[PDB]
């Protein structure tokens, strides 16, 4: 048992990586997850084009 | 597909088609039949390169 | 049993009457009627500084730090450092209202 | 006068990252470079042309 | 009444002298009851931070023993045969089943025994050190000078609020003349705090100051560290140590 | 490496430049810590330049997330569907305003 927390905090970086691949999570709609504003969302689509 | 507002996730298409078009009304409402001829040429014109 | 005042705010802005105010201590300090060339008047006495200095404090809210009193030579020294504002707006706070355009989005989490 | 052709910038990228090691005795496996160039797109938009041969 | 002092000592005439408000801790709005001057020799020397990283880590250091020792190959137990011939049984040659190489065997380079880092810096520059500190306290406006230490109340819940108050830091050092006259208003409010902490002035330092955001001076203390340390300058080199009879010496 | 990667050919995502020219990147998101050392540098480029480069390209939407934070770390999200994702540890303001 080496001392340190660092390499235990990459590995489980690594087994998330290994757990997506296996099982892909189902798709989600983006309003769901963080960083979302409707109102700017739909300025930003007109001046786009 | 981001902006719709539905029941199911991912949209089927017979709705996602449905929403395009209403945009393409929505131009044409506020900016007049010469802005949306435009918008058709540009978009899905292009399509049969 | 003592009691404690609520904190105070650490801003200050100069009040518009700054001159009025500012003589009137200089009058009632040196209780000599305001002799010509006031503004270069010495402040080396020690017990004068501390009445000039004191007074203000107490009435405009707004203390000398410290570091600053070996600089406060003159009278006018004590004039022009009491009329620069001070705020304590963070410079993130500054940015919040200053008119940020429609798709620029902050949230503060702390 | 003749001829007459027009472009438009699409992109501006970076190449993907390219290895170079030297021949060496005693190469070793980080005796390595990685190289990335800047690249940009271009969509060529008309040929016009006029008669005035 | 105005509680005015003038050093004790001659400022030299081409340096002005710098000044700061005297407090007291009796009330919480006895803010400014005095000004003050210091000697500017003292608080107001160069921002010299090179010398107050030497201080730093010469206090830190010159007090180091490290207890971590390891076995050579000769201090391990048995190892004293030659397992197997120099020639024959086909495998590597060896001589010993303690050497390094072996599992259970000596360290080659390792740490050995108790070990001190043990050194001095000239007084000198120790006492130089403890200027540029108190310096960068008072320009940086974390330094309080104040009248006495007396308190109106031994709860310690009083004198948190009074730092909350004047704006203070969260981390305040009080220093007071002598240990053994130390009001006891003060002692009992102090103890049970982690983050306030009353030393006696022939205690002060520069790794205590780095440590706590607030430094608190008495005036009785302000007289002390300004005769300790101006001393140093203007002296001779020994003839043999100080602690010895001197003609005009303590 | 060649033989031990993928390839392509080139292409463009609606054919961009055809009609009109439309930007891809549509989305920005940068974390930050109020009082770290290694997210200083971020910090300087929220108080100059984050309000003049969304002006410039106003069809991105850019969040601004101030929180107890180790690494500083932006995010950037294009139509097509792609997602980026770069640290901005301990880096100054003109590396992160080229970035
Ligand atoms: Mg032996
Ligand atoms: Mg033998
Ligand atoms: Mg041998
Ligand atoms: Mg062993």
């Amino acid at each position: 048992v080496k001392k340190g927390f660092r390499a235990a905090f990459r590995f489980q970086k690594e087994l998330e990586r290994w757990r997506l691949l296996r099982c892909p999570p189902p798709p989600v709609r983006r309003s769901e997850k963080p960083n979302w504003d409707y109102h700017a969302e739909v300025q930003a689509f007109g001046s786009r084009l | 597909e981001q902006l719709t507002l539905s029941a199911e996730f991912p949209v089927p298409l017979p709705v996602l088609r449905q929403t395009f078009f209403a945009v393409i009304g929505a131009l044409l409402q506020s900016s007049g039949p010469e802005r949306a001829a435009l918008f058709i040429r540009d978009f899905l014109i292009t399509q049969m390169t | 049993v003592l009691v404690c005042p609520p904190l105070r705010s650490r801003a200050y802005t100069p009040p518009s009457d700054l001159q009025s105010r500012l003589e009137s201590h200089i009058k009632e300090v040196l209780g000599s009627s305001l002799p010509n060339n006031w503004q270069d008047i010495s402040l080396d006495d020690g017990h004068m500084k501390f009445r000039l200095l004191a007074g203000l404090a107490d009435g405009l809210g707004h203390a000398v730090p410290n570091s600053r009193l070996h600089q406060m030579c003159r009278v006018r020294d004590v004039l022009d450092f009491y009329n620069v504002p001070v705020q304590d707006k963070s410079k993130f706070d500054e940015l919040v209202a200053s008119n940020l355009p429609p798709n620029l989005k902050i949230s503060w989490s702390y | 006068e003749l001829v007459r052709v027009e472009a438009t910038v699409i992109e501006k990228t970076e190449s993907w990252p390219k290895i170079n090691m030297k021949f060496r005795k005693r190469k070793n496996f980080r005796k390595k470079k990685i190289i990335v160039n800047p690249q940009t797109i271009l969509r060529i938009n008309t040929i016009e042309i006029a008669p005035r041969l | 009444d105005p509680v005015l002092r003038k050093c004790e000592l001659r400022i030299p005439v081409h340096r002005r002298p710098v000044q700061a408000w005297v407090e007291s801790l009796r009330g919480f709005e006895q803010e400014r009851i005095g000004l003050a001057e210091l000697h500017p020799d003292v608080f107001a020397t160069a921002p010299r931070l090179d010398i107050v990283h030497q201080v730093a880590i010469w206090q830190r250091n010159f007090r180091r023993i490290s207890y971590a020792n390891t076995k050579t190959r000769a201090e391990v137990s048995g190892g004293g045969r030659k397992p197997w011939q120099q020639k024959g049984s086909g495998r590597a040659r060896h001589g010993s089943i303690r050497s390094p190489l072996w599992r259970g065997g000596g360290v080659a380079h390792g740490p050995r025994g108790p070990t001190s880092y043990y050194y001095m810096l000239p007084m000198k520059v120790r006492a130089l050190g403890l200027k540029v500190a108190l310096t960068v306290k008072l320009m940086q406006d974390d330094l309080h000078i104040v009248d006495s230490l007396e308190l109106p109340t031994a709860d310690p819940q009083y004198l948190t609020e009074l730092a909350q108050y004047r704006h203070w830091g969260s981390s305040v050092l009080l220093v007071d003349l002598t240990h053994e006259e130390m009001p006891k208003n003060v002692v009992a409010a102090t103890s049970g705090l982690n983050s306030f902490n009353l030393i006696p002035a022939v205690g002060l330092n520069v790794y205590s100051m780095l440590k706590h955001q607030t430094l608190v001076l008495t005036l009785p203390s302000v007289a002390f560290l300004e005769d300790k340390l101006l001393w140093q300058d203007s002296r001779y080199t020994p003839l043999y140590p100080f602690r010895l009879p001197y003609s005009d010496f303590p | 490496t060649g033989r031990g990667t993928s390839s392509r050919f080139l292409t463009s995502v609606l054919h961009n430049g055809l009609g009109r020219y439309v930007q891809q990147l549509q989305r920005l998101s940068l974390s930050l810590s109020r009082d770290a050392p290694s997210s200083r540098g971020a910090r300087e480029f929220v108080e100059r330049e984050v309000t003049d480069f969304a002006r410039r390209n106003p069809g991105v939407v850019v969040y601004v997330n101030p929180r107890p934070c180790a690494m500083p770390r932006i995010v950037a999200e294009y139509l097509n569907g792609a997602v980026r994702e770069e640290n901005v540890n301990s880096k100054s303001v003109e590396e992160i305003k080229s970035l």
